[PDB]
């Protein structure tokens, strides 16, 4: 009568992973803050570690 | 088909006399469906030769 799809075997499939980025897109740049001085530089790099000057 | 949701979490206070802890990743799932349709309809004959066209 019938070979009747019931009998034959049905495989499955996959495909490689893909990244998905959850996002609250967040900037609030550019604004304050930006555009640094060099005096805070003299508070940043070694030598003369912090805390901050006056 | 799968996916990897992006990392997130709070930072920690970098401080001596204490250490840090790692954090983790996940995976996710996706599906679809395969569908199929179709049909067939007849014609007549003698009515075609009687009625002036096919």
């Amino acid at each position: 009568a019938y070979t009747k799809i019931s009998d034959v075997i049905v495989p499955e499939l996959f495909n490689p992973y893909v990244i998905n980025t959850t996002t609250q897109l967040s900037a609030f740049f550019q604004s304050g803050i930006a555009a640094t001085d060099d005096e805070l530089n003299a508070l940043a790099k070694k030598a003369g570690g912090g805390s901050t000057l006056n | 088909m799968p996916y990897w949701n992006d990392l997130d979490g709070d930072s920690q206070v970098l401080n001596d006399t204490d250490d840090l802890v790692p954090q983790k990743i996940n995976a996710g799932q996706d599906k679809a469906v395969l569908i199929l349709r179709g049909n067939a309809w007849s014609s007549h004959d003698l009515a075609a030769t009687l009625s002036g066209s096919d």
